[PDB]
């Protein structure tokens, strides 16, 4: 009989995670702050890496990566795309951090390449808001208080016909203790419902393929959300090409690359205590069929109807991996 | 990369390596403290004899 | 060198505490003459704990006998194992205490209890370090609930600075002598709840069920009981007797055990259960674990499921795998989890003696502080308050001196006993 | 020459004092009887091996130690075993009855009554030094007398040796060999006691050593005897330096210098390469070093990725070569996450002594050509203050257990401010460690 307690009540994912694990009859769920158990579905912050491991008798497995938030954080991302050697890539848009004037920096080097643009006469647009001068942005970010991004808005995407629709691509990487990277072979994109404006980029609505935001919804697809049956159909139809071929291949060679790099920090091979993690990696295709990494998220959502698959999944690879109970709907990423 | 100070003998050697540069209560105090514990244990001793003489 | 003065008082208290002397003179090696005739050297390395040494070589019980009629102690002297005992040690009246609190404690008894600590005074200043003092009684008649506590008491104020550690007979209906022990009993643990350190809770229904439906007999006389008592205190004082780590004294005992002043009474448990029938096939270590905490091993007639652990202590006896006994321990605690409280992380402890009891190539005594015992109490209150309320039986009290308030009182605090036991099973 | 007094308090404390000058002798070539064969200087001299070992005029070498306990059976067996005529009576008290697993049994109560006895059993040593360095502290974290003692032993240090240097050597408590379960209580009201009077300490976690036995020893079941011998290997390593020629920690003083920048933060981590099992029928340079940065070769489990360093030197014993530690030490630099702190130098301090390790006959441990110790100070190691600090809160929370310290004269109020010591330590730890 194996133990695991649940410390986020707000993820989605993994109710429905142990809401299976409870189906198996082989899983009993604990109170919070019982110390005697084998899987711990950790909080989203501060989670206590360092009580993990520590109880005799016990394999423990936990399923957050310690040290994952350098990939998962905007401001960490582009630090250590910019000073790893193995990634420094073309596959991510050009990036700088920016701190607040009343909160090292690098503003000087953003304001060195921006001068090229303006000074080249090319494509000058850029997103912390959304706006074609530096000072309109840096007088944003003093105003907000918190750490901003600064990067290169793609001003050439891929637009979906009909509808000249916007969108972005939500990929779900499953990580398990022994670093197998698995690729969730259901992926899913997000849509603009209004058609995408060059002109007037103060209507963030249309620019910005957020769900919520998004929620002219639900007319094309159910939820805005196309399917990768669909979108393959598309490229066919309208590309002559294939998702694998145009874009799927970008995709999975730039997870490998993210992952692999920080490998050698966060792996728990050698330690008293196991990790995996679910990942929720965001992409964005340019209208040269070209793939760009725009986010790593470290608590992802899932799709209302894909959530069935890829919790069981987590719970086959991830869980039953190391506990085992009395084809495969991932694409493992080797290396 | 710069290996400095390097000495020898003959049990062994000694040197090191630089990858990067850089970027109390007195005795009476305690004999108070003693003392103090030793007159609560005193008291909660003579509360239990009173205690127990009742 | 750590000794512990022994003391039994009353009929069940000589009983009891004769059947064990007899047990532990067996498994040191010691004759009835006083002896040694053993082979294992572990066997004397902590004599001395029990045992006061004459020269010759003899083994003389560091154990005071208490009665106020000598019937049971006459008995005793007759018995297998009367000849060991230091006949000065002998301390007994004429009168008796008609199963009655009062008397022992208050007027039979206060005439014979400073012959009583004349003895005890003697033993003590014999000793190089006295850890403190163990008493055999029951709690439902006069002598040993009555006299015993008196003595406690007694033996508190010229040694406050020892330990005092009681076995403790708790009455039932179901073997009962007389129907005042509800008021006995209320009175005793009033006195133990306050004076003493560590008390292991021996149930007479509980003893009563295990030899009627585990042990198979039919009718189970008192030394049918005392088979399971004497095997039981064996097991409990198996660390105080021979070398080890854990729980080697009864100062460490009580700091692993007593989180709580007032929650110091114990839930006492065996494996593998035996009649007085001799056993073949040795248990293995995971039967030895998963029997010993089965609430059909338990001594106090609880159910440990109805509360939580506070702290745990178990000793292993015999050869075996220690491996096996960590993994065997570990795995109670994990399955069963919600039983054992999370404010006191770790609070089960293990050991284990090279030197299993007569009769057994291994075995598994178990110590629990379980919030499970205030049935126990609930149980003794209930009978006590169904008289009490109809002030049934009472003029054999007030007949010795005794007030209504006295009663009232020893109620008042048994109940706040249960509420302390309720609160810690809520936190 | 200085000389090194060594403090063994409490039953870990004596019994890992055993092992050590057990190890010592066998290192040194000392026979049991107190000759030493190779000594030519008959009674007398300063090498470096006098820094641990005096000499009487018949040509025996006695150990500056004392072993300090509040109960007799653990050093009788020393009174007795097979080096009883290697220390002299003085040097082994013993009390009546120990601190019974009670902080404040053994600081307040027992404390009071032995202090001076012990304190002028040390003065006598100390008398026959031309040059004290200061102490060597061994004791457990868990215990009565290594928790309670040993805080009022080195604040009474600290006033009548103000100039002198004190080290600790701390076990750490672990549920897989411990015999209480107030350990955490006692583990936090001796830390904050002692931390103001305590120069360098070296944790040891019980637990640690125990997994290492069982996985590099192949014991099934490890026991004290085993886990001495192999931390006494450990601090053998550590304290190599003090007994043999050299010039990296020669001296006490060195050890604070060298490791430890910040005085509060004095607790640096021990990692220990090759342990090979004797049963079992050679790890280069670059191997052993590699492993210094595995989690599970350290003397406590934590995890150094995820903090930083402040210090980090290298000890090594056997056929090791400069040359060999600098391109270990550049591979492993490229292949591991090792960052220090801004305002520290991103290097290493290595000891080479040619001597490789000597084991006990008959143990557990095989004899290796070349081993390493590595000492770290990284703010990795916070996260067993952190695990200590939890579970003293799940019990204080209750006041479990805290009436068997008031009922020896200890004020509850200690309890909170030595756990609020531990909070701003905790604290100063995430200042150095983290970045936001
Ligand atoms: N590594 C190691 N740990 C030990 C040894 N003896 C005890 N310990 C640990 O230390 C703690 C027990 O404290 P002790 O040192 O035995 O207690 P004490 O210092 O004698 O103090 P008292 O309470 O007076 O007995 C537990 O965590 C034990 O696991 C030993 O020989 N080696
Ligand atoms: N450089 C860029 N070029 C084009 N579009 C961009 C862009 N950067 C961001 N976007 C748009 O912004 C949207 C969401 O931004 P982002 O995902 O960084 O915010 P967020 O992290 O708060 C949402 P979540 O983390 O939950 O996925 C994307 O759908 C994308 O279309
Ligand atoms: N287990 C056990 N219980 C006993 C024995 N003798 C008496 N009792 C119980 O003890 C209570 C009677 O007290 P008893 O010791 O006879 O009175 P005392 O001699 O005045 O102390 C009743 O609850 C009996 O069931 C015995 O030998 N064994
Ligand atoms: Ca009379
Ligand atoms: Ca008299
Ligand atoms: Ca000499
Ligand atoms: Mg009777
Ligand atoms: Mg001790």
């Amino acid at each position: 009989m194996y133990t695991f307690v649940v410390r986020d009540e707000n993820s989605s994912v993994y109710a429905e995670v142990s809401r299976l694990l409870l189906a198996t009859g082989q899983w009993k769920r604990l109170r919070k702050d019982n110390p005697r158990f084998n899987l711990m579905l950790g909080e989203r912050n501060r989670l206590p890496f360092g009580r993990l491991g520590h109880e005799p008798g016990l394999v423990q497995l936990v399923n957050y990566y310690r040290g994952a938030d350098k990939l998962c954080r905007k401001a960490s991302l582009v630090k250590l795309i910019k000073t790893s050697p193995e990634l420094s890539c073309t596959w991510f848009p050009e990036s700088y951090v920016i701190y607040p004037t009343n909160l090292t920096d690098e503003r000087e080097v953003f304001l060195a390449a921006y001068n090229r643009r303006r000074e080249g006469r090319e494509g000058n647009v850029w997103i912390a808001l959304i706006s074609s001068e530096a000072s309109e942005l840096l007088d944003f970010i003093d105003e907000q208080g918190q750490v901003h991004v600064i990067q290169k808005y793609l001003e050439k995407p891929l637009l979906l016909e009909p509808g000249h629709r916007k969108f972005d691509i939500r990929s779900w990487v499953l990580v398990d203790h022994l670093y197998n990277i698995y690729l969730y072979r259901e992926g899913v994109l997000r849509t603009s419902s209004e058609p995408y404006n060059s002109a007037n980029f103060q209507d963030k609505t249309c620019h910005l393929t957020n769900h919520c935001i998004q929620k002219n919804y639900g007319r094309y697809e159910e939820g805005n959300e196309m399917f990768f049956e669909e979108f393959n159909q598309y490229l066919m139809d309208a590309l002559n090409t294939t998702l694998e071929n145009s874009i799927l291949l970008q995709i999975k060679h730039i997870i490998r690359s993210c992952l692999m790099c920080i490998e050698p920090a966060i792996s728990t091979k050698h330690l008293h205590y196991q990790s995996f993690q679910l990942f929720g990696f965001d992409f964005m295709v340019d209208e040269e069929l070209k793939v760009w990494l725009i986010e790593v998220n470290g608590a992802p959502a899932c799709a209302q109807k894909l959530y069935a698959e890829l919790c069981q999944g987590i719970v086959d690879v991830a869980i039953s991996s190391v506990f085992p109970l009395a084809t495969s709907i991932f694409i493992k990423l080797h290396h | 990369m710069e290996v400095i100070e390097l000495n020898k003998c003959t049990s062994g050697q000694s040197f090191e390596v630089i990858l990067k540069p850089p970027s109390d209560p007195s005795l009476e105090e305690i004999q108070k403290k003693l003392e103090a514990a030793e007159e609560r244990r005193k008291y909660q001793e003579a509360e239990l004899l009173k205690h127990l003489a009742e | 060198m750590r000794e512990i003065v022994h003391i039994q008082a009353g009929q069940c208290g000589n009983q009891i505490g004769a059947k064990f002397w007899e047990v532990i003179s067996d498994e040191h090696g010691i004759d009835p003459t006083g002896s040694y005739h053993g082979d294992s050297d572990l066997q004397l390395e902590r004599i001395n704990v029990y045992y006061n040494e004459a020269t010759g070589n003899k083994y003389v019980p560091r154990a005071i006998l208490v009665d106020l009629e000598p019937g049971t102690m006459d008995s005793v002297r007759s018995g297998p194992f009367g000849q060991i005992f230091r006949p000065d040690n002998f301390v007994f009246g004429q009168s008796g205490a008609g199963n009655n609190w009062a008397k022992g404690h208050y007027t039979e008894g206060a005439e014979l209890v400073d012959s009583v600590l004349d003895v005890v005074r003697k033993e003590s200043e014999s000793c190089d370090c006295l850890q403190g003092f163990q008493l055999t009684h029951s709690l439902g008649g006069g002598t040993g609930s009555g006299m015993g506590t008196l003595l406690i008491s007694k033996i508190r104020e010229e040694y406050p600075d020892r330990i005092m550690n009681t076995f403790s007979v708790m009455p039932s209906p179901k073997v009962s002598d007389t129907v005042v022990e509800p008021y006995n009993a209320t009175l005793s643990v009033h006195q133990l709840v306050e004076n003493t350190d560590e008390t292991y809770c021996i149930d007479n229904e509980a003893l009563y069920d295990i030899c009627f439906r585990t042990l198979k007999l039919t009718t189970p006389t008192y030394g049918d009981l005392n088979h399971l008592v004497s095997a039981t205190m064996s097991g409990v004082t198996t660390c105080l007797r021979f070398p080890g780590q854990l729980n080697a004294d009864l100062r460490k005992l009580a700091v692993n055990m007593v989180p709580f002043p007032r929650l110091h009474f114990f839930m006492p448990g065996f494996a593998p259960l035996t009649s007085r029938s001799q056993q073949y096939r040795a248990l293995t270590v995971p039967e030895l674990t998963q029997q010993m905490f089965d609430s059909k091993n338990m001594m106090a007639a609880c159910d440990p499921r109805h509360g939580r652990y506070l702290t745990v202590a178990a000793i292993f006896r015999g050869r075996m795998s220690m491996k096996e006994v960590d993994e065997q321990m570990l795995n109670v605690q994990n399955k069963n989890s919600s039983y054992f409280v999370e404010w006191i992380p770790n609070n089960v402890k293990t050991a284990v003696c090279d030197i299993p009891p007569r009769g057994l190539k291994m075995s598994a005594t178990f110590i629990g502080n379980s919030t499970a015992i205030q049935e126990l109490f609930k149980r003794i209150s209930e009978q006590f308050t169904a008289m009490f309320r109809r002030k049934a039986f009472l003029h054999w009290y007030t007949g010795e001196g005794m007030d209504e308030m006295e009663f009232t009182e020893a109620e008042s605090n048994m109940n706040d006993l249960v509420s302390e036991y309720q609160q810690y099973q809520d936190a | 020459m200085r000389e090194c007094i060594s403090i063994h308090v409490g039953q870990a404390g004596v019994q890992i004092g055993n092992a050590c000058w057990e190890l010592y002798c066998l290192e040194h070539g000392i026979q049991p009887d107190g000759q030493m064969p190779s000594d030519k200087t008959i009674g007398g001299g300063d090498d470096s091996f006098n820094t641990f070992f005096s000499e009487t005029g018949a040509g025996k070498h006695v150990p500056r130690a004392v072993f300090v306990d509040l109960e007799p059976t653990v050093i009788d067996e020393v009174r007795t075993g097979t080096y009883r005529q290697l220390f002299h009576p003085e040097q082994l008290i013993t009390g009546k009855e120990d601190a019974a697993n009670n902080y404040a049994r053994g600081h307040y109560t027992i404390g009071k009554e032995i202090i001076d006895l012990v304190l002028d059993r040390i003065r006598k040593l100390a008398d026959q030094c031309t040059g004290l360095q200061g102490f060597l502290v061994f004791h457990s974290f868990g215990g009565g007398t290594g928790s309670g003692f040993t805080s009022l032993l080195m604040e009474r240090l600290s006033v009548d040796y103000g100039k002198k240097s004190k080290l600790e050597f701390s076990i750490y408590p672990a549920p897989q060999v411990s015999t209480a379960v107030v350990e955490p209580y006692n583990s936090i009201l001796t830390t904050h006691t002692t931390l103001e009077h305590s120069d360098c300490a070296f944790m040891v976690d019980n637990e640690a050593i125990y997994d290492i036995c069982r996985r590099n020893l192949d014991i099934e079941r490890p026991t004290y005897t085993n886990l001495n011998r192999l931390i006494s290997q450990i601090v053998s390593s550590i304290t190599a330096s003090l007994r043999f020629d050299g010039a990296l920690n020669v001296d006490l003083t060195e050890f604070q210098t060298n490791l430890v920048p910040y005085p509060r933060i004095h607790f640096p981590l021990a990692t220990y390469a090759p342990v090979i099992s004797a049963e079992k029928a050679q790890l280069s340079v670059a191997e052993i070093t590699n492993a210094c940065f595995e989690p599970a070769n350290q003397m406590v489990k934590c995890d150094p990725r995820h903090g930083k360093y402040m210090a980090c030197c290298l000890l090594y014993r056997g056929d090791v070569v400069p040359k060999d530690v600098n391109a270990a030490i550049a591979t492993i630099k490229t292949k591991r996450s090792i960052q220090f702190v801004d305002w520290c130098p991103t290097g290493f301090k290595v000891g080479i002594n040619y001597q490789p390790p000597t084991v006990v006959p008959g143990g557990d441990l095989a004899k290796v050509q070349r081993a390493v110790c590595m000492l770290s100070n990284t703010t990795a190691i916070a996260e067993a203050w952190a695990r200590l600090d939890h579970k003293f809160d799940l019990m204080y929370a209750k006041r479990a257990f805290v009436h068997w310290y008031v009922g020896e004269g200890m004020e509850e109020g200690e309890f909170s401010e030595a756990r609020e010591d531990m909070a701003a330590l905790e604290k100063d730890y995430e200042e150095v460690g983290v970045d936001s």
